[PDB]
């Protein structure tokens, strides 16, 4: 009974968090009313990791929904699985955050964080042995970004020996709401560098390219982007939700993926990605799984080196062939795997595939090429900060320019740290 | 009669121990409920099989075993397994959260909080023993519990049972089935701390067992169940002398006397044969010379290495089945005139042989086929240092960058213990080279 | 695509093999410390055999036989021939040799030395090790050593005419992972450009056929043949015109016999037949020929260098016989059967 | 080959074949190291809480 407490904050966080629970609920045989109607005991063997068991044999997701505006959360409560969430776990305000990190972190958010921690405490107090926390949010907005990182700081203070894991959507000018997204993302990244053990970097720029280029969606929507995130989130959590030997919990995953404490930002990848009945052979899953076009961070892996990699194959397939193909990828491109971490590629196999697929593969890589993501954000930040453009939105909430300079310096350090290990021999 | 207590630590130790006691019951005719019809002394006795099994007034034969794991899911399978009736709750010890493949977490953080409980449960078994010989400790090298908590348990055992012997059955890490990148760290950390507390340790490299299963059993992707059934056969061959009537290796002290002249060099190489697939109806039964000759093939060793490029310090042959001394000596003569067998000058070139007429027992429905005769060679050869060299190299690669070191310091371990443990392995490699190289 | 690493930058032979492998377009060279390789062109000293064959899904091959140093060392070769029953103390194709330390064989060496002195037989010996001294008095030899070997210096060597000069025959032998013994059809006679003078052994220019000593101390370097190197075609023609015989009958039969005896002796100790990795290795045998057309084994080189005119052919043969046999892509050798 | 010390029983026999003759820390010290590591953890956590308090 290694429980995980899920938290989703802000518009993006709640819309992607809702899809996540809709997806894994279907995989575990849970219906929109919390009643289980599956046909395999594997669906319930580790159901307690994400679900509470209530009266009448109901399964209640261990999820906490947070937002400074009630708008998006009202959609969740009315969505497909809206009735499955614990009503008391809906914590929301009324003012909003106006895509402003300062409002979510210092003013508007500070007023609501205590009531969120009360709900987190109630969930933890019923956990036989709490593993840690899983937060979904974006970095470009105000609530998920500003208040999300505030929650993480206060969760760490109250549970310093627990693992903190986040799915963090990075902003991109291709799929942008406001011009201040680089400001908000740069301020959040430093918080994540200190107060998370594992962060999946989901780049809206990559999600858009995949929808437009690969899936052939000429006018991608947020729903289209969230389809890729749901499939990726289901994949990266497979080893946590089903019986297995590798990365079976959050702490063992961190031990296998994080050789240095600050370099814990992962590139997720998913396969297949079809624009749909054809069978996908194991060699095809492996090649597509490692192809940059299947990465969710918009970073070219061949531009850096892999510190560690976690692969997960789902479905009924030859494990001998999985081992052979995985060994073929490493042995045929060993120049992209750091030589000072022997056997840094670990593979897992789950028999239960995702919905609508005979088999699939999820990629989790700790590559030094992730610096290209932070460089991109760093450049956009500086383009505006060099002229102090749009700063009044933040100084008006009590922030000083020095805090921006420090956030800028912190992310340049993070970029430098990735660079030194990309050269290391 | 002197009792032996088996201690199983971590997933590897527990699952292997579960497979061993299943084989013991089959060998000794003990049923899953603990009853033993052939045992006419009800509720007592000092027979050879009593070194591993105690007896209740109701005639149940209870293993003198303790299972320890910082996570409950693995030991729970023992509580609800086929031989669940053999054990009682006091024998099974589980925690809430495991060591997360972190030696420091298993040794310092979690070990400090559960060590007293384990010793107390072990004390209960020792109180039943009229003359305890010592302990057999099953564990892995790469796991956080098997490495970290085992070294703490071994240290305390030397304190609470100073005169008792301790033998190890250790699982050497193999990437083909390994579950953590830091397993080289845990292997060297636990070997350093445990070196001065183990009288004799049998290393089993999962790579060797894995290939033996694929090659000789026709298993495409061997599982832990496949690996553990083969390992239990090896362990059974090594402990049979303690559980059956005989004159060779009749007590734990005799293992050190026959296999370990130098205390630090106490890692005998195990070679087993024959391994025949049960999926084939008929198979040409191998003779004494053929199975004895197989003991000198690296493909049958528990640790892949080349004894030709080393030196022997001692060599024991443990036969089970239709084997008479005449055939053994004849086969040894042929092998000498064909094999590269070199002993150190300060040791006699010879073989201590033990024969048990009862042929090997195989789990009904398993993968190993019944055979008329089998042998396990226990040879203390310097060639096994190749395993230390491989392990120390991977350690050097990661530690040069301090990769993953922060996970250990975060648990209260000082970074100096790393280099302290590595320097000990460096001395160990040097001892092997001085003993078997010119 | 097959992968390989290079760990001996000073190897002229395998520097060509590596160049050939790359030219095939089907082989890829990795960093010298990358373990995910199919082939290792290992270093001369302390090659980590213990770390080979532990890479899942990688058939690994190395270009050196672990333990072959017994044959490729002065003192080791002597000990192997005396103690090995297959070669026996009664070995007829190996000069009488003894190992002397500065166990030891000092007293045994002087024993046979006194016997020759009384019988008036040629009692000249040569001391060498892995700096040489050729003397007729044993006292000078032992004083010079203060690990060396002393063997009977062949005082009646076959001398080529014109020139009245000494020489030695170098044979390249390739042993593959299956332990097939392949003798390169092309040899080289490293001749002395100075006339043999059995009067004063101090002038070693005419007594040492080394290619370097002839180019540094010999005044007639390259006079008779380019680089004091005579190949089998010319040497065979000479044997026909001079001694009315062929190179095959008079010498090559004994050379093949000696190569088999040495390699088949150590096969049980170095064979990689049932090992987790496979080995091959190129050897350099050096023979002496006396006036009776008897072949004598001088030593065996474990890391030999090829002749300039033969690098292309031989190196290409190493790829076909030793490498491509284990890693096939998309005869110049004489197979010595056994 | 010299066979020595041959012992026989109903379940088997044993013997030796010669081919050629030859040519701890105290309980207190452990408790200290365990408590020393525990103290280093308490110090690191205190620094974290101090950092978070700032
Ligand atoms: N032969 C064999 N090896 C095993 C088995 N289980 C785990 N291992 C090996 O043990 C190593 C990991 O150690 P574990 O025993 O699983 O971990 P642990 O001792 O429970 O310690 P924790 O980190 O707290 O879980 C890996 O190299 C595995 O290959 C098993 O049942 N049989
Ligand atoms: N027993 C002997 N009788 C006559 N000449 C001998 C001899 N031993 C050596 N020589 C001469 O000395 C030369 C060099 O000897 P040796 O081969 O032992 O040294 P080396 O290892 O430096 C050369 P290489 O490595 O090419 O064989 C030989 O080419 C040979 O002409
Ligand atoms: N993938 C994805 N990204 C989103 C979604 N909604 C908003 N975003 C991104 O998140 C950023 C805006 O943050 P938002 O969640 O709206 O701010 P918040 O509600 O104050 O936390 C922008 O970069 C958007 O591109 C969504 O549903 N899916
Ligand atoms: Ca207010
Ligand atoms: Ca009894
Ligand atoms: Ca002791
Ligand atoms: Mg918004
Ligand atoms: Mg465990
Ligand atoms: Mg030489």
């Amino acid at each position: 009974m290694r429980e995980i407490v899920h938290i989703q904050a802000g518009q993006c966080g709640n819309q992607i968090g809702a899809k996540f629970w809709e997806v894994i609920s279907d995989e575990h045989g849970i219906d929109p009313t919390g009643s289980y109607h599956g046909d395999s005991d594997l669906q319930l063997e580790r159901i307690n990791v994400y679900y509470n068991e209530a009266t009448g044999n109901k399964y209640v997701p261990r999820a906490i929904l947070v937002d400074l505006e009630p708008g998006t959360m009202d959609s969740v409560r009315s969505g497909p699985f809206g009735q499955i969430f614990r009503p008391d776990n809906f914590v929301f305000g009324q003012s909003g955050a106006g895509n402003n990190w300062a409002k979510g972190h210092y003013t508007e958010g500070a007023e609501l964080v205590d009531s969120v921690l009360d709900v987190v405490r109630k969930e933890s107090e019923s956990c036989d042995c709490l593993q840690g926390f899983q937060l979904t949010h974006s970095l470009g907005g105000g609530t998920g970004s500003g208040m999300g990182t505030l929650l993480i700081s206060k969760i760490r203070e109250e549970y310093p020996d627990r693992i903190m894991n986040t799915f963090s959507v990075m902003p991109s000018p291709k799929v942008s709401d406001t011009v201040v997204e680089p400001y908000n993302a740069t301020l959040s990244v430093h918080q994540l560098v200190e107060n998370t053990d594992e962060t999946y970097c989901i780049d809206n720029e990559a999600l858009y390219d995949i929808c437009f280029r690969t899936l052939k969606l000429t006018t991608p929507t947020y729903g289209d982007l969230n389809h890729l995130v749901s499939a990726t989130m289901s994949g990266v959590t497979t080893c946590l939700r089903f019986p297995g030997q590798l990365n079976a919990d959050l702490r063992k995953l961190a031990v296998n993926m994080v050789p240095f404490p600050r370099l814990h930002f992962f590139m997720p990848g998913f396969a297949p990605l079809t624009s749909q009945y054809r069978a996908l052979t194991v060699p095809e899953l492996t090649q597509q799984m490692f192809d940059s076009k299947n990465m969710m961070a918009a970073c070219d892996p061949r531009h850096g080196r892999y510190l560690t990699v976690a692969a997960i194959f789902r479905g009924r397939m030859s494990m001998k062939e999985v081992d052979e193909q995985m060994l073929n990828v490493q042995n045929k491109n060993s120049s992209y795997f750091v030589e000072w971490i022997p056997n840094n590629v670990k593979t897992a196999v789950c028999d239960i595939p995702p919905r609508g697929l005979k088999m699939s593969a999820t990629f989790i890589g700790n590559s030094t090429a992730i610096q290209e993501l932070f460089k991109r954000i760093s450049e956009q930040f500086t383009a505006m900060f060099r002229r102090k453009a749009f700063l009044h939105w933040y100084t008006g909430e009590g922030m000083d320019e020095m805090e921006f300079t420090e956030a800028e310096s912190n992310m340049n350090d993070l970029v430098s740290e990735y660079q030194q290990y990309q050269d290391a021999t | 009669m002197r009792e032996c207590i088996s201690i199983h630590v971590g997933q590897a130790g527990v699952q292997i121990g579960n497979a061993c006691w299943e084989l013991y019951c089959l060998e000794h005719g003990i049923q899953p409920d603990g009853q033993m019809p052939s045992d006419k002394t009800i509720g007592g006795g000092d027979d050879s099989f009593n070194t591993f099994f105690s007896e209740t007034g109701a005639g149940k034969h209870v293993p003198r075993a303790v299972f320890v794991d910082l996570e409950p899911t693995v030991i729970d399978e023992v509580r609800t397994g086929t031989y669940r009736q053999l054990f009682h709750p006091e024998q099974l010890i589980t925690g809430k959260e495991d060591a997360a493949n972190n030696y420091a977490r298993g040794h310092y953080t979690i070990g400090k909080e559960i060590i007293d409980l384990v010793l107390d449960r072990i004390r209960k078994l020792a109180d039943q023993c009229t003359g305890l010989q010592g302990f057999l400790v099953f564990h892995s090298f790469g796991g956080g519990t098997g490495s970290g908590f085992t070294s703490l348990l071994m240290e305390r055992l030397s304190v609470d049972y100073g005169k008792k012997s301790k033998l190890e059955f250790s699982i050497y890490p193999a990437p083909q089935v390994s579950t953590a990148v830091v397993e080289p760290y845990n292997s060297i950390l636990t070997t350093h701390t445990t070196l001065e507390h183990s009288d004799c340790a049998f290393m089993v490299d999962n790579e060797a067992i894995y290939d033996i299963c694929r090659r000789n059993l026709d298993i495409e992707r061997p599982t832990y169940t496949n690996l553990n059934r083969l390992i239990s056969q090896i362990v059974s061959s090594i402990t049979a002398s303690l559980r059956f009537d005989g004159a060779l290796n009749v007590d734990l002290t005799e293992f050190q006397t026959n296999l370990v002249p130098y205390p630090r060099i106490h890692f005998p190489l195990a070679t087993y044969a024959p391994v025949i697939s049960a999926e084939k109806a008929y198979h040409e039964q191998l003779s004494v010379a053929e199975i004895t000759n197989a003991c000198f093939e690296p493909a049958n060793q528990m640790v892949k290495c080349d004894p030709r490029h080393g030196k022997y310090m001692a060599c024991c042959l443990l036969y089970r089945g239709d084997v008479v001394p005449k055939d053994v000596n004849a086969a040894i003569a042929t092998i000498k005139t064909k094999r590269s067998i070199q002993f150190v000058d300060w040791c006699p070139t010879g073989f201590k042989v033990g024969i048990n007429y009862q042929p090997p027992t195989v789990v009904p429905g398993g993968d190993l086929a019944k055979v008329q005769r089998a042998v396990c060679m226990l040879s203390n050869t310097t060639a096994i240092a190749e395993a230390w060299a491989r392990l120390d190299h991977k350690f050097d690669l990661m530690y040069a960058k301090r990769a993953f070191v922060h996970w250990y310091v975060g648990e209260g371990m000082e970074e100096g213990e790393f280099s302290e443990a590595r320097e000990d392995m460096a001395a160990l490699e040097k001892d092997y080279e001085e003993v078997g190289v010119d | 695509m097959y992968t390989f690493v290079v760990r001996d930058e000073n190897s002229s032979v395998y520097a060509e093999v590596s160049r050939l492998l790359l030219a095939t377009g089907q082989w890829k060279r990795l960093r010298k410390d990358n373990p995910r390789f199919n082939l290792m062109l290992g270093e001369r000293n302390r090659l980590p055999f213990g770390r080979l064959g532990h890479e899942p899904g990688l058939v690994q091959l190395v270009n050196y036989y672990r333990g072959a140093d017994k044959l490729c060392r002065k003192a080791s070769l002597v000990k192997l021939i005396k103690t090995s029953p297959e070669l026996s103390e009664s070995c007829t194709w190996f000069p009488e040799s003894y190992v002397i330390y500065p166990t030891d064989e000092r007293e045994v060496f002087l024993a046979a030395y006194n016997r020759r002195r009384e019988g008036r037989e040629g009692n000249v010996w040569i001391a060498k090790s892995s700096g040489i001294l050729i003397s007729s008095e044993a006292s000078e030899l032992l004083d010079f050593i203060d690990v060396h070997v002393i063997q009977k210096y062949l005082e009646k060597p076959l001398l080529l005419e014109p020139g009245h000069r000494k020489f030695d025959i170098r044979s390249w032998v390739l042993v593959d992972h299956l332990y097939n013994i392949y003798l390169y059809r092309e040899g080289v006679l490293r001749t002395s450009s100075e006339p043999y003078n059995s009067a004063n052994f101090q002038d070693k220019t005419c007594h040492l056929t080394n290619h370097c000593i002839q180019k540094e101390y010999s005044k007639n370097y390259g006079r008779y043949e380019e680089g004091n190197e005579m190949f089998f075609e010319e040497f065979n023609q000479y044997l026909m015109d001079a001694l009315n015989t062929t190179l095959e009958n008079s010498i090559l039969l004994q050379i093949k016999h000696i190569i088999r005896s040495c390699l088949m002796c150590i096969e049980p100790a170095i064979s990689t037949k049932h090992l987790h990795y496979q080995s091959f290795q190129l050897f350099g045998f050096d023979f002496m020929v006396d006036e009776e057309l008897k072949v004598w084994l001088i030593e065996v080189n474990g890391a030999p260098a090829c002749a300039q005119k033969l690098y292309a052919e031989l190196c290409q043969g190493i790829v076909d016989v030793a490498i491509s046999s284990v890693f096939p892509l998309a005869s110049i050798f004489i197979k010595l059967h056994h | 080959m010299e066979v020595i010390e041959l012992n026989k029983c109903t379940s088997g026999q044993s013997f030796e074949v010669i081919l050629k003759p030859p040519s701890d820390p105290s309980l207190e010290e452990i408790q200290k190291k365990l408590e020393a590591a525990e103290e280093r953890r308490k110090y690191q956590e205190a620094e974290l809480l101090k950092h978070l308090a700032e």
